[PDB]
């Protein structure tokens, strides 16, 4: 998860690759769902908030450059 | 005819992308989603360059309004307030939400042009005297005066709403009294529209942004109030016919049936979490 | 017979990767939901309530998984979870099965139906109702 | 626990068997990249509850087993 | 051409939230149905980069006509 998360500022401005990353991450999330851990959606809320920040940050950076 | 402008206030779906689609779409997630109208110039189309603007949300889109409202844009500024019928309670207040945003924008962008203060207020005193004649005294109107208009959308859901919870002429009369009331105060008019209905829109804009039409408050399943088709008594009889006469809390009535419906998908649980050392010594105290 | 049973592990693993991939496909397709399943639309054209078609979907998926499980144990012998992989596939099929016990849908939906039943289901009270 | 004995596995080019000090028999894998054995023998009486100094595979492809012989005095295929 | 520059400056106004895009999330799914995918990322998120990257060009398209 974290290699994807920490790699969210690596593949510069490619929506396909972004999509791919997210899909992989939630594949791991269904793995988490099956052998259900305790409060999984709560931790996902956390994730998503920081993902939004890395996203919007890469966005605004590319926004200025564009 | 020069560069014309329009400032519609896109409100969370409410068929706004569909409003310009029914009028004439990439995506709607950014706001300020410009559109340009260049329609028939009363005999042909002389490119009636009526630039549209559609904001949605509230996150500091003031500077975007600067990019949509200049100092010379001011005359040809047909602001259009758009709201749905799926959530009429939103409309009731959210109209004033958008309104107050523009009230700020009046005293934030028109504060340097002081010529239309002493000019446009008198021109509005001219203008709103013309709001009423040749259509078909005094009303507690507002400070906002420039070409303004309040429209509604999502109206072909009437039977769906009475199917859910309206089924009362109070619910239908009270909203229209507040709407027509809003518009007459605001120096505007009240217009409705629906899914595959009511091409009465361009009539008033083309008619105003320079073709006239006779009004309707008759059907009451779809309403068209041009400016000056008001008083403060016809509507008073309308919210009198068993409608709880002028209730100043029933905002919660229609702002209670589907907004204070419930929350289906809600996960505020704070489910569980425990300790280690704590449990261990607590069991030590439990060892006796 | 252990004598026989010894020389088949290679073929066993070939079959396990087959079973593996198909249960993985079940995770995929079931991870897409019934409302967005196109099967819901076709089933709806075949005229079922969405409640029924949803649990039919669920229950059928369950039957495919159970058929796979019996395929697994017939291939891997009855000592099957004791085997290195069988324990894993057991756990996975069990949790996947726990994410398929749809009686709650009938519960909550029966409550909504009961809520509607309070004054709608027997509305013959005005055979020719005024309007 | 302390591995008291270890060796490879017969016709398992990815596995490593192992004896311990506790008595459990472990089983590591290289291709999984799990620095912990994936199949640990229980500590039941049916298993070894004493260190196994000599645990070994025996025959060929179909002639094999795994015989663990702890110091307790038990053999277990 | 000054109006075209005004459109370029309109795109320059995208720094409104000052390198944050705090509200950058736009979609919401339906209610509860039957799902093992209990915690998908965000119905509002996945499409937002392509959405922004496209709407940037979209405004430029509408100004051109």
């Amino acid at each position: 998860i974290d290699l994807e998360v920490r790699s969210l500022e690596t593949c510069m401005y490619d929506h396909k690759t972004f999509s791919e990353i997210l899909n992989r991450v939630q594949k791991a999330v269904d793995d988490l769902n099956l052998h259900s851990y305790s409060n999984l959606p709560i931790w996902v809320n956390k994730l998503d908030m920081e993902i939004e920040r890395i996203l919007g940050v890469r966005l605004q950076a590319g926004l200025r450059a564009w | 005819p020069s560069g014309k402008n329009i400032l519609v206030f896109g409100e969370d779906g409410s068929g706004k992308t569909t409003l310009m689609t029914k009028l004439q779409h990439g995506k709607k997630g950014r706001g300020l989603e410009y559109l340009y109208l260049s329609v028939h110039d009363e005999d042909r189309d002389d490119h009636t360059r009526c630039n549209v603007w559609i904001l949605d949300g509230d996150l500091y889109h003031k500077g975007l309004l600067k990019f949509a409202v200049s100092a010379e844009s001011l005359p040809e500024t047909l602001v259009i307030f758009v709201a749905d019928m799926s959530r009429p309670w939103t409309v009731m207040e959210s109209l004033q939400k958008w309104a107050s945003v523009l009230r700020e924008h009046i005293d934030k962008m028109k504060i340097p042009p002081e010529k239309m203060r002493e000019l446009e207020r008198k021109f509005v005193k001219d203008f709103q005297d013309y709001m009423e004649p040749e259509e078909g005294d005094n009303v507690l109107t507002h400070n906002l005066g420039i070409p303004v208009l309040v429209v509604c959308t999502k109206c072909d859901a009437v039977s769906v709403l009475e199917k859910e919870h309206d089924y009362r002429d109070e619910h239908l009369d009270f909203i229209q009294s507040h709407l027509r009331r809003f518009c007459l105060q605001y120096g505007a008019a009240l217009i409705y529209t629906s899914v595959k209905e009511e091409k009465n829109l361009d009539l008033l804009y083309k008619y105003i942004v320079h073709f006239t039409t006779p009004a309707l408050v008759v059907e009451k399943d779809a309403v068209f109030i041009p400016a000056g088709w008001d008083n403060e008594k016809k509507i008073a009889i309308l919210h009198e016919n068993f409608t709880t006469v002028k209730p100043e809390d029933a905002y919660e009535d229609f702002i209670v049936k589907p907004p204070v419906r419930k929350l289906v998908h809600d996960k505020e649980l704070a489910a569980e979490d425990e300790q280690v050392f704590l449990m261990k010594q607590q069991s030590l105290l439990a060892k006796q | 017979r252990p004598h026989i049973r010894g020389a088949i592990r290679e073929y066993q693993t070939q079959l396990i990767q087959r079973v593996k991939d198909d249960i993985e496909s079940l995770h995929d397709k079931f991870k897409v939901q019934y409302p967005q399943s196109q099967a819901c639309k076709m089933s709806h054209v075949r005229d079922l309530p969405p409640v029924s078609g949803s649990i039919i979907w669920a229950k059928q998926i369950d039957r495919q998984l159970t058929a796979y499980m019996k395929r697994v144990e017939d291939v891997l012998g009855k000592g099957w979870e004791n085997h290195v992989e069988g324990q894993k596939l057991k756990q996975d099929g069990d949790s996947f099965r726990m994410k398929l016990n749809t009686q709650e849908i009938f519960d909550d939906w029966a409550r909504k139906v009961q809520q509607r039943n309070l004054g709608v289901s027997g509305r013959i009270f005005t055979i020719e109702s005024t309007r | 626990s302390a591995v008291m004995s270890a060796t490879f596995a017969k016709f398992h080019p990815n596995l490593v068997v192992g004896g311990t000090y506790s008595g459990q028999i472990v089983l590591w894998d290289n291709r999984s990249n799990k620095r912990t054995p994936v199949q640990r023998t229980p500590l039941s009486a049916a298993a070894h509850t004493h260190p196994v100094y000599c645990v070994n595979v025996v025959g060929t492809q179909n002639a094999h087993n795994l015989i663990s012989i702890s110091t307790d005095g038990k053999i277990c295929s | 051409x000054x109006x075209x520059x005004x459109x370029x400056x309109x795109x320059x106004x995208x720094x409104x939230x000052x390198x944050x895009x705090x509200x950058x999330x736009x979609x919401x799914x339906x209610x509860x149905x039957x799902x093992x995918x209990x915690x998908x990322x965000x119905x509002x998120l996945e499409e937002s980069y392509s959405a922004v990257m496209g709407i940037v060009s979209e405004v430029e398209q509408y100004v051109k006509v």
